[PDB]
C-alpha cells in the first residue's frame, strides 16, 4: 500500500511508494527524511567555518562574522582575508 | 621522517634546525621572527646552554648556500608541567638573541587561535610532518629536509587501534596521534620539535609538533604530537610578557 | 553521557539516513561524515534525533566510501565522546528501489538509475529497459545484489 497517502513530507517535495516505505525528492534548497531541514540557517561557525576564510565568531540572534589573523585584513565580502605584508605567516613565496 | 619525500627547496619555510656544539639536536617552527616552537624533550641532557644554535632556511645540510640564517637562542622555555625524561607536555619556546629576516626561504608558520584549531582544523583529515631526523628506526638522518603527508586521528580511534604494550606511556589531552599503522610512514628521532603543519583555505597554521612514537612506523602504531591548540594561550602571554633574566625557565601552566 | 551505539546506514535508491540509538536524556548529538581520505564535514549539529539525513553529502561522489561518526554533549555544553558508523560505499551498498530517477542530482536534476549505472544494470533477463514481476539487478555486486519484484501486472 502507498505510504504517501498520508503527505509526510514537507516543503513541497514530491514522494515515492516503496515497499513498507517511501522516499522523498527534495528541492534542492532542503534535506531530511521529509525535506523539513533549511539550509540556510546553519551560517554558523561549526558549519564549515561560517564560510570565514580563516577565523568565525558566532554571535547571540544574528549573523556569525569572520576575522584574519595577525598580518592579514578582512575584504569587503566580509569572509575574505588579505595579506597586509609581504611575509604573511603560513604562506609560502615561491608558491605564491 | 620515514616515508616521505625530500621537501622541494623553500617548501617548508617554516622549518628550523637547532644545533648543540654544531652537532644536529632537533627540528623547531617559526612561528615569529624572534620565536620558535620546538619539543621540551630535546633539552633533556642539554649541558652547553650558551651554545644553541636556531638555523632557518636551511635545507640541504652537506652544503651551504646563500639563504640559510643563524642566530643564537638566548632562552628555552619550558611548561612548569613538564617532567624530564616523560612525553607529557612535550613543548618548548624559544626566544632568539636576534630577529631573523624574512625572504621567500624563511617565514612564519601562523599560531591560530585556540578555538579556530579545536573545532575546524582538528578536522582537516592531512597535514604536513618534516625534518632531517632519521629515514628509518635506527637508521641514517636525513640531509635534505623531509616531508610527509599524514591523516590525524581522534584519540578514540588512536587507542582502538593502537597495540597495547607493557608500560607505553598514555596518550593526553594534550597530546594527539597521527599517521599510519602500515608499518609504511612516520616521524622519527631526528624530527622531534618540528611542525605538523594544516593547510586550511591558503594558509598553513601550526597544529602538532613531533613529539614520541614507538619507534618509528612500527606496525600498530602511530605517531604522537604535541596538541599544540593546548598552549595557545600560554605561548601567546609568553611571547607579550617582559623578559625574564634565566637562560632555561619553567613557566608556570597554565 | 554515553555514546551512540549500533549506528546504521539506511539506504534506499541513494537517500540515507544514518539512524542511531539511544534517545537522548539531557544529551545531543552532532554527526560528521567524511569519504575515506577527505576532510570531515559536520551535519545534524546538537540535534535531539536518532537521525541524519546525509543524502546531499554522499551523493556528491556515489563511488567513495564513506564514513560517519556521531558525537555525545551534555545538554547546555579535549574530545568530546563519539562512536563510528560501518564503512558505507554508495554506489554498491544503497537498497534499489521497487521498480514502477535516483537520489543523486548532478546539476538540479535527479539522474536516473541508468544514468548512474550505465551497463551495470540488468533487468529479469534483459540488459535493456524490456502477468509479469520485474526485479532489478547488478551483476558485480558482492551484496545487496537486487531489488524486491515490482507490483505485479497482467
Ligand atoms: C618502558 N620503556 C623503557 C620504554 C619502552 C619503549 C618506549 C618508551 C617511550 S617512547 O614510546 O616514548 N619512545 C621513546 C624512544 C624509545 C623508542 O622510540 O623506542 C620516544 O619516542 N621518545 C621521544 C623521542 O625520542 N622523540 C623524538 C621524535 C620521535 C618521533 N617518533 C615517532 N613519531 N614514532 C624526538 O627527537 C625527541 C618512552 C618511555 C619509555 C619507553
Ligand atoms: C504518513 O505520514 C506520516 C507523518 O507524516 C509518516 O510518518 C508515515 O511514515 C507516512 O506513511
Ligand atoms: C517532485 O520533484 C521534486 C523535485 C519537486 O519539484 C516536486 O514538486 C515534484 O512533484
Ligand atoms: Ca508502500
Ligand atoms: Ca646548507
Ligand atoms: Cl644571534
Amino acid at each position: 500500500g502507498d505510504q504517501c497517502a498520508s503527505s509526510p513530507c514537507q516543503n513541497g517535495g514530491s514522494c515515492k511508494d516503496q515497499l513498507q516505505s517511501y522516499i522523498c525528492f527534495c528541492l534542492p534548497a532542503f534535506e531530511g527524511r521529509n525535506c523539513e531541514t533549511h539550509k540556510d540557517d546553519q551560517l554558523i561557525c561549526v558549519n564549515e567555518n561560517g564560510g570565514c576564510e580563516q577565523y568565525c565568531s558566532d554571535h547571540t540572534g544574528t549573523k556569525r562574522s569572520c576575522r584574519c589573523h595577525e598580518g592579514y585584513s578582512l575584504l569587503a565580502d566580509g569572509v575574505s582575508c588579505t595579506p597586509t605584508v609581504e611575509y604573511p605567516c603560513g604562506k609560502i613565496p615561491i608558491l605564491e | 621522517i620515514v616515508g616521505g619525500k625530500v621537501c622541494p627547496k623553500g617548501e617548508c619555510p617554516w622549518q628550523v634546525l637547532l644545533l648543540v656544539n654544531g652537532a644536529q639536536l632537533c627540528g623547531g617552527t617559526l612561528i615569529n621572527t624572534i620565536w620558535v616552537v620546538s619539543a621540551a624533550h630535546c633539552f633533556d641532557k642539554i649541558k652547553n646552554w650558551r651554545n644553541l644554535i636556531a638555523v632557518l632556511g636551511e635545507h640541504d645540510l652537506s652544503e651551504h648556500d646563500g639563504d640559510e640564517q643563524s642566530r643564537r637562542v638566548a632562552q628555552v622555555i619550558i611548561p612548569s608541567t613538564y617532567v624530564p625524561g616523560t612525553t607529557n607536555h612535550d613543548i618548548a619556546l624559544l626566544r632568539l638573541h636576534q630577529p631573523v629576516v624574512l625572504t621567500d626561504h624563511v617565514v612564519p608558520l601562523c599560531l591560530p587561535e585556540r578555538t579556530f584549531s579545536e573545532r575546524t582544523l582538528a578536522f582537516v583529515r592531512f597535514s604536513l610532518v618534516s625534518g632531517w631526523g632519521q629515514l628509518l628506526d635506527r637508521g641514517a638522518t636525513a640531509l635534505e629536509l623531509m616531508v610527509l603527508n599524514v591523516p590525524r586521528l581522534m584519540t578514540q580511534d588512536c587507542l582502538q587501534q593502537s597495540r597495547k604494550v607493557g608500560d607505553s606511556p598514555n596518550i593526553t589531552e594534550y597530546m594527539f596521534c597521527a599517521g599510519y599503522s602500515d608499518g609504511s610512514k612516520d616521524s622519527c628521532k631526528g624530527d622531534s620539535g618540528g611542525p605538523h603543519a594544516t593547510h586550511y583555505r591558503g594558509t598553513w597554521y601550526l597544529t602538532g609538533i613531533v613529539s614520541w612514537g614507538q619507534g618509528c612506523a612500527t606496525v600498530g602504531h602511530f605517531g604522537v604530537y604535541t596538541r599544540v591548540s593546548q598552549y595557545i594561550e600560554w605561548l601567546q602571554k609568553l611571547m607579550r610578557s617582559e623578559p625574564r633574566p634565566g637562560v632555561l625557565l619553567r613557566a608556570p601552566f597554565p | 553521557t554515553v555514546a551512540a551505539y549500533n549506528l546504521t546506514w539506511k539506504s534506499t535508491n541513494f537517500k540515507t539516513i544514518l539512524e542511531w540509538e539511544p534517545k537522548p536524556v539531557n544529551q545531543v548529538y552532532t554527526v560528521q561524515i567524511s569519504t575515506k581520505s577527505g576532510d570531515w564535514k559536520s551535519k545534524c549539529f546538537y540535534t535531539t534525533d536518532t537521525e541524519c539525513d546525509l543524502t546531499d553529502e554522499i551523493v556528491k561522489d556515489v563511488k567513495q566510501t564513506y564514513l560517519a561518526r556521531v558525537f555525545s554533549y551534555p545538554a547546555g555544553n579535549g574530545e568530546p565522546l563519539y562512536e563510528n558508523s560501518p564503512e558505507f560505499t554508495p554506489y554498491l551498498e544503497t537498497n534499489l528501489g521497487q521498480p514502477t530517477r535516483t537520489l543523486v542530482r548532478r546539476n538540479n536534476t535527479f539522474l536516473s538509475l541508468r544514468d548512474v549505472f550505465g551497463k551495470d544494470l540488468i533487468y529479469t533477463k534483459t540488459n535493456t529497459n524490456e502477468c509479469f514481476s520485474v526485479q532489478a539487478v547488478i551483476p558485480s555486486r558482492t551484496v545487496n545484489r537486487k531489488s524486491t519484484d515490482s507490483p505485479v501486472e497482467c
